[PDB]
């Protein structure tokens, strides 16, 4: 039960705010 | 003079000769700018010089000081209202460029002269001053107060509000913008002149000039968070305004209004106040999610604005689907029937977006319609038009969960095949979309993927050839995700042969400083765990390289610490990544890692990583600790005395995953550490019980905390049992949910050992313990004995009739299992 650097998956409406 | 020699260099700049005077002027800055503002202040010939000067300021201002600097300033502040609109524009651009480079301290005379000139009878000076004043307010992250202004905001705010009534549209805007730059700070002068601001905005609502309307929207949007109490009495009558503001022509106002629903939604008040409006709003949002001449730019480098009306409207919809859940469907479903099947594609795809947009929110109310829809999307996957492909990928991933819950032939198998095709699609935006979507699918469809690994590996490994940078980063994600979602099934000579060879080129190709290692090594760490001992040929270079990264970024960090000016801080993501791979090597190689660990200086390194300022660094090395502790305790033990004090001071719930890995390591330590763990228990035990009891910690932390306490009990019941009377309640509440793994068996042995040292500290809440023992379906033949004696101990102590009395608060299975299985 141990516990990244990315999350560059595709989104149609990601907010740069 | 030599000004005549300058007047030739400017009048030559105004295709080959251009680069000649451009490098001749930018270089003559050593000898200068006193001539630049001289030409502007004493048309296109002299407007250029002011902009040449502007670029001298922007590129090298510290080389300026008082000789020129003060003459520049005094010169254009007297010309702030020149009646030639190009000159005034040149001066204004200058004013504001000087005023962001050389801070506000270096030009204190400025703002008070600008605030003064707003009251000029000459309109050009008013408009000029108000313009620069807006640019300064806005281009200033820090706000503006009475110090710099030379007026109280008590006088300055109402004075802006006054200009809301100026005839000239250009000024009213300037006015609203200036006041707008004070809503966030919640500054008092505005909070007190609040009802005037509101009343004034409302008056400006129906303006004609688009800029004013944007500024009014942008205002009403801000006020919504900051000062909800005032707006609420006007909500419904002001919703309808914003509603007309989205349909409003001029997209720059449409967008600026659309934000209203994003922020409005995030407010508790939303659900109940907005119900009446959904009939009119939802259609309007869906209409915004369509496309326009965006296509023209999008088909022919293929990129548009990062944020725009389409995204905003979609985001609005996503959130709205989360606020209302299923009650949203009667407002969309009809319109969704009309869109999803449609001859005009630009329409069909907007419907596809809508479909995905509302996935998360409406999931439950959307299950009925899925058997119809999922296969419809699967045929769309192979639509003629790319933009219609890419997004059905996405929309499908949004439903990946359900797809996996149905029989794997109906939906999974066709979806997966069509995806693996799309991953290799002709154009980039489909590759990206489809590849990402497949990674989402892996996550959900776990071992259901083993039937297809050969084809899956064929696809991914092939893309390594096709793909380039942008999409390559997502491919790493998808490859790593496979390894995770499939695990050891991947460890087969046939598979290692396809997968590894390309991953190593990338490895040998990339130099140590190359930020491209991040997605690679977080991929390789998932491979390294999934293949297990399969990794052996490759581990020696992989291991050494990570330690060097870790050593290096530590070394670099030390230097920077001793001398921030002479040495720079390092990118810590490099070790956060290195550590996480050594961790995943420690997990898949288990024992086989020892020698590499023995020879290396990894543990000396880890000890500073645990002490690091940055949570993520700590978090990674604790996970690494626990991993090594499991793998080769031979080498870890010789310094449990150094780690425990760290692990203890790191049991802090505000860093939830640093804390989660701490708790986990401690637990794993004890197993290896046997009785020796006893002097260390005081270090950890109290705060550990704090965490088990403090409310609103995620189940993931509670569960680990519970496992750890048990394990610490099992091994040292003498020091752990005294406390028993305090944690059992949340302990059982937590470990009642977990399946009968070894983690659990280890944990329950803990309390069973702790009970028969301090039974007094369990009777008061013996219910929880009984639920917890009715959690077990198959205990080891000696653990059910530990339950047996402990429960019988409670039957003989309390008595036949007094125990029958106790079981009356038991659902029948719990009672029948606690009676047939244990004999009580």
């Amino acid at each position: 039960e141990k516990n990244k650097r990315g999350g560059n998956r595709f989104e149609p409406y990601a907010n740069p705010t | 003079q030599g000004l005549q020699q300058i007047l030739q260099l400017l009048k030559e700049s105004q295709t080959t000769i251009q680069r000649t005077v451009q490098q001749k002027l930018e270089q003559l800055n050593q000898y200068f700018n006193n001539y630049l503002i001289f030409v502007l202040t004493k048309e296109p010939t002299r407007s250029l010089s002011g902009l040449i000067l502007k670029n001298n300021v922007k590129a090298h201002f510290q080389n300026f000081p008082n000789g020129v600097t003060d003459f520049i300033k005094s010169e254009c502040l007297n010309n702030i209202g020149d009646s030639s609109p190009l000159i005034r524009a040149t001066v204004g651009i200058l004013i504001t460029t000087i005023a962001s480079k050389g801070e506000l301290q270096n030009w204190p005379d400025l703002l008070p002269k600008l605030c003064s000139l707003l009251d000029s009878e000459d309109y050009n000076t008013c408009e000029g001053a108000f313009g620069a004043l807006q640019k300064i307010c806005e281009d200033s992250a820090e706000i503006l107060d009475s110090d710099v202004l030379d007026r109280p905001l008590n006088i300055m705010i109402p004075k802006f509000l006054q200009f809301f009534k100026h005839s000239s549209p250009k000024i009213r805007s300037h006015a609203v913008a200036c006041v707008n730059q004070f809503i966030i700070s919640r500054t008092q002068a505005l909070m007190l002149h609040i009802d005037s601001f509101i009343e004034n905005l409302f008056a400006l609502a129906g303006d004609e000039e688009p800029e004013v309307r944007k500024n009014v929207c942008r205002a009403l949007v801000m006020l919504l968070e900051v000062r909800m109490d005032r707006l609420l009495p006007h909500m419904h009558n002001i919703v309808e305004y914003m509603l007309q503001r989205t349909q409003d022509q001029d997209e720059n106002v449409a967008l600026e209004a659309c934000e209203f629903w994003l922020t409005l939604a995030e407010q508790p008040i939303c659900k109940d106040v907005l119900v009446r409006h959904l009939p009119k709003l939802i259609p309007v949002l869906v209409n915004g999610m369509k496309y326009s001449d965006i296509d023209i730019i999008l088909l022919k480098d293929d990129t548009i604005s990062d944020w725009n009306l389409r995204k905003c409207s979609a985001a609005a919809l996503d959130v709205l689907a989360n606020v209302y859940r299923d009650e949203l469907l009667p407002h969309i479903l009809p319109l969704l029937k009309e869109l999803l099947f449609h001859h005009e594609w630009v329409v069909k795809e907007s419907g596809i977006l809508v479909l995905g947009a509302i996935a998360e929110g409406c999931m439950q109310g959307m299950i009925p319609y899925l058997p119809e829809l999922i296969p419809h999307l699967i045929q769309c996957l192979s639509d003629k038009k790319a933009l219609v492909r890419s997004i059905t990928c996405w929309t499908l991933s949004r439903y990946a969960h359900w797809v996996v819950s149905q029989p794997p032939d109906t939906y999974l198998k066709p979806l997966m095949t069509e995806l693996l095709k799309r991953i290799l699609d002709s154009n980039k935006r489909v590759q990206e979309a489809a590849c990402s979507a497949f990674a989402t699918l892996e996550e959900e469809a776990c071992t259901e993927l083993v039937p297809y690994l050969a084809y899956i590996l064929d696809t991914l490994v092939f893309a390594f050839s096709k793909y380039q940078h942008k999409n390559l980063l997502i491919l790493y994600d998808a490859i790593g995700t496979l390894a995770d979602s499939v695990g050891h099934h991947l460890n087969k000579p046939e598979y290692i042969q396809m997968l590894m060879p390309p991953l190593i080129q990338k490895w040998n190709m990339l130099k140590d400083e190359d930020k491209d290692l991040f997605p690679l090594l977080e991929c390789l760490s998932s491979v390294a765990t999934a293949l297990q001992s399969g990794f052996l040929p490759y581990c020696e270079p992989v291991y050494q390289r990570c330690v060097n990264l870790v050593q290096k970024t530590l070394a670099q960090a030390m230097l920077n610490n001793a001398q921030p000016d002479q040495y720079e801080a390092p990118d810590k993501d490099f070790m956060i990544v290195a550590l996480d791979l050594l961790s995943g090597l420690a997990e898949g190689l288990g024992g086989n890692i020892e020698q590499l660990v023995a020879r290396s200086n990894i543990l000396t390194l880890m000890y500073q990583c645990m002490q690091d300022k940055m949570p993520e660094v700590r978090q990674s090395s604790f996970a690494l600790l626990g991993d090594l502790t499991k793998a080769c305790f031979q080498h870890v033990k010789p310094c449990i005395a150094d780690f425990m004090p760290i692990l203890g001071t790191n049991l802090n719930p505000e860093f939830i995953s640093v804390c989660n890995n701490a708790t986990w390591a401690i637990g794993e330590i004890s197993i290896q550490m046997g009785i020796e763990m006893q002097p260390y228990i005081p270090m950890v035990l109290h705060q550990l019980v704090e965490i088990i009891n403090r409310p609103n910690t995620p189940k993931t932390l509670l569960e680990n905390t519970a496992i750890t306490i048990g394990r610490l009990g099992y091994v040292c019941p003498q020091e752990v049992a005294p406390m028993l009377q305090q944690f059992i309640r949340p302990w059982c509440t937590s470990l009642r949910n977990i399946r009968d793994n070894e983690e659990k068996d280890s944990a329950f042995r803990g309390i069973c050992t702790m009970i028969s040292v301090n039974p007094s500290g369990v009777i008061q809440d013996f219910i929880f313990f009984c639920d917890a023992v009715a959690s077990w379906i198959n205990p080891k033949d000696d653990l059910r004995d530990m339950f047996c004696k402990i429960l019988h101990g409670f039957k003989n102590q309390v008595g036949d009739e007094n125990w029958r009395r106790f079981s009356d608060q038991f659902p029948l299975p719990l009672k029948e299992r606690l009676a047939a299985f244990y004999g009580v």
